[PDB]
């Protein structure tokens, strides 16, 4: 199927408690493979998945250098952003960047991504053309003009279409036994009486990878969108994910309800009912 | 400034089986800013040395973290997660329920 | 490899 490589940068100022912490994590789809933390006793890009461990010293040294430079650049960016919003030196602020590329089943580039946020709100983003910017406000227009003058977008296009995709394809091959393996959900329906006239039906999906899944309830073949309680898909800690969907049903009407499951790992979509 | 309060889920890695070692998870998500305090509790007491994932975030910029520790579920032992964040006046406690 | 942006915001 399709795949992505994404890096997630978070820098957080903490006035009075030293300089802003910088964290970078890298993912291939839902699998983290590297981390860097400027607050670690000895900051270094570290492996977080077994398949990346084979990379040689140059990979670890170069990514550590990029991260150490980023720790400093993001602090300069936070100082600039504070001024662009006329903010006091007393408050804490956050700068985030997420960037990377997507490829299809043939390994060809689908699109690149580069987006940034300040205090959790969209600030500036590279457009899908990898050539122009979208700035959220007059502060981001200052960044945009600065990056336009230095032709940053052309540099980002070259990275996203070159290095980005070359390394995503390399990771997909080195980790193919996991990264290109879809594990289907293990499913079951539970029944929990609430009162004499209603019960909860809960549809479970466990042990699946990747996280994308469709889990719905139907009543007489009609989707129960508004009436379904659907928890966020959550990590189990063994690379897999979990999710459930529940509906409150009238006593005796359980057989009118069907749970539908769609996932890449399944040979066919599932239709489940409560089995007393 | 605009802030987002955490969603909280408490659950086990594997299906719960009384007397079988497993992992107790507390997944916090949807929050901004990233500073957050999470404790795992056994019978109301803080479990020591709980580990957590590396800070990352979702497409809408909100953060997520997984806190986890070994635990052996039983009929009588109570497990929970306690979360504090700038958006909360008091720590929020979510009890572990094997049905959720 | 990661990208490297030396120019601040």
């Amino acid at each position: 199927g399709s795949h992505s490589m994404r890096y997630f940068h978070t820098s957080v100022s903490r006035p009075g408690r030293g300089e802003p912490r910088f964290i970078s994590v890298g993912y291939v789809d839902g699998t983290q493979f590297v981390r860097f933390d400027s607050d670690a006793a000895s900051p270094r890009t570290e492996p977080r998945a077994p398949w990346i461990e084979q990379e040689g010293p140059e990979y670890w040294d170069r990514n550590t250098q990029i991260s150490k430079t980023n720790t400093q650049t993001y602090r300069e960016s936070l100082r600039n952003l504070r001024g662009y919003y006329n903010q006091s030196e007393a408050g804490s602020h956050t700068l985030q960047r997420m960037y990377g590329c997507d490829v299809g089943p043939d390994g060809r580039l689908l699109r690149g991504h580069d987006q940034s946020a300040y205090d959790g709100k969209d600030y500036i983003a590279l457009n899908e053309d990898l050539s122009s910017w979208t700035a959220a406000d007059t502060a981001a227009q200052i960044t945009q003009r600065k990056w336009e003058a230095a032709r940053v977008a052309e540099q980002l296009r070259a990275y996203l279409e070159g290095t980005c995709v070359e390394w995503l394809r390399r990771h997909l091959e080195n980790g193919k036994e996991t990264l290109q393996r879809a594990d289907p959900p293990k499913t079951h329906v539970t029944h929990h009486p609430i009162s004499d006239h209603e019960a909860t039906l809960r549809c479970w999906a466990l042990g699946f990878y990747p996280a994308e899944i469709t889990l719905t309830w139907q009543r007489d073949g009609e989707d129960q969108t508004q009436d379904t309680e659907l928890v966020e898909t959550r990590p189990a800690g063994d690379r897999t994910f979990q999710k459930w969907a529940a509906v409150v049903v009238p006593s005796g009407e359980e057989q009118r309800y069907t749970c539908h499951v769609q996932h890449e790992g399944l040979p066919k979509p599932l239709t489940l009912r409560w089995e007393p | 400034m605009i802030q987002r309060t955490p969603k909280i889920q408490v659950y086990s890695r594997h299906p719960a089986e009384n007397g079988k070692s497993n992992f107790l998870n507390c997944y916090v998500s949807g929050f901004h800013p990233s500073d957050i305090e999470v404790d795992l509790l056994k019978n109301g007491e803080r479990i020591e040395k709980v580990e957590h994932s590396d800070l990352s975030f979702s497409k809408d910029w909100s953060f997520y973290l997984l806190y986890y520790t070994e635990f052996t579920p039983t009929e009588k032992d109570e497990y929970a997660c306690r979360v504090n964040h700038v958006t909360l006046s008091q720590p929020k406690i979510v009890k572990w329920d094997r049905d959720m | 490899f990661e990208d490297l942006r030396v120019l601040s915001f």
